[PDB]
């Protein structure tokens, strides 16, 4: 593949 | 949240915090679509580019809060997982796309004044709200710049259009996903970021009064970027396979 | 059908502080 994860 | 504000409390009692064990962390967003069932994204358990694989001995779900930290102990409730369901056509590799998870509580929820289920989207409903312009709401712990708040933040946002999605990003779009956010034009800012992941994307019906599940924060390509938005995942069209582990 | 109604808010008969915003967008232009 942003992934929003932390 | 970009460029939000604090909620009051009790405004999304749907609101889970996916939590990791030890050493304790925030990883996401999810939210209470039943007293047993929580919904979240599929890249906050599954993210094998980052080694990122969750089991379900590795984490905790506080239930129902308002301050990150403070654990407001008679009011939240922590709970452990009994299964992790991911679908299986989950696409980490290439878009994200199908960017779901289920998380099985291992046993049920007492409902509160500050915990509720959030409606899941049904044909009709899903018809006359899901249309560009239509602002829906996100709300996460996570951070407020590309930096964390103390309590939970809000944001409502505008569903942009399909083309206009496409024509930001070089990923490919699927029917299985959509995209929120200001176009350059509004000045008027906001986005989620780090850690919203896997919170929810609500809608209000103006029918009956009650708030339904949109979809899912998924990706983006920054946090509050201009010419770009914020992909979240389509909870409608992936209510079938819901259905199918929720049965 | 006990989804979507907010004790402190839906159940209670009172609106949220940006609830508004949403309503408008609807009725837009």
């Amino acid at each position: 593949y942003g992934v929003r994860g932390p | 949240i970009v460029e939000g504000q604090d909620a009051e409390v009790g405004l999304s009692p749907w609101q889970v915090m996916l939590f990791r064990k030890s050493p304790q962390e925030l990883l996401c967003g999810a939210s209470l679509i039943s007293d047993r069932w929580v919904l979240t994204a599929a890249h906050c358990l599954l993210y094998p580019p980052w080694d990122k694989n969750f089991t379900v001995d590795d984490l905790l779900v506080r239930i129902g809060k308002h301050s990150r930290t403070r654990y407001e102990r008679k009011v939240e409730k922590i709970s452990m997982l009994d299964k992790i369901y991911i679908h299986p056509r989950y696409n980490w590799k290439e878009n994200l796309d199908r960017d779901i998870a289920l998380l099985k509580l291992k046993r049920p929820i007492e409902l509160s004044d500050y915990i509720h289920p959030v409606c899941l989207p049904d044909k009709q409903t899903a018809a006359k709200l899901l249309h560009a312009g239509f602002k829906g709401r996100v709300t996460g712990w996570g951070n407020r710049r590309e930096v964390q708040p103390s309590v939970l933040q809000v944001v409502n946002l505008p569903l942009v259009e399909r083309p206009v999605c496409k024509a930001s990003t070089r990923i490919r779009i699927t029917d299985n996903m959509f995209c929120a956010g200001y176009k350059p034009g509004e000045g008027k800012r906001g986005d989620a970021c780090e850690g919203d992941s896997g919170g929810p994307f609500v809608m209000k019906s103006p029918y009956n009064n009650r708030w339904y599940q949109m979809g899912i924060v998924s990706w983006g390509e920054g946090c509050d970027r201009d010419g770009k938005y914020g992909f979240y995942t389509h909870v409608f069209r992936l209510k079938k396979w819901i259905q199918k582990v929720i049965d | 059908a006990d989804c979507g109604l907010r004790p402190l808010f839906e159940k209670k008969q009172v609106q949220d502080q940006t609830e508004k915003e949403l309503f408008e967008s609807y009725i837009e232009g």
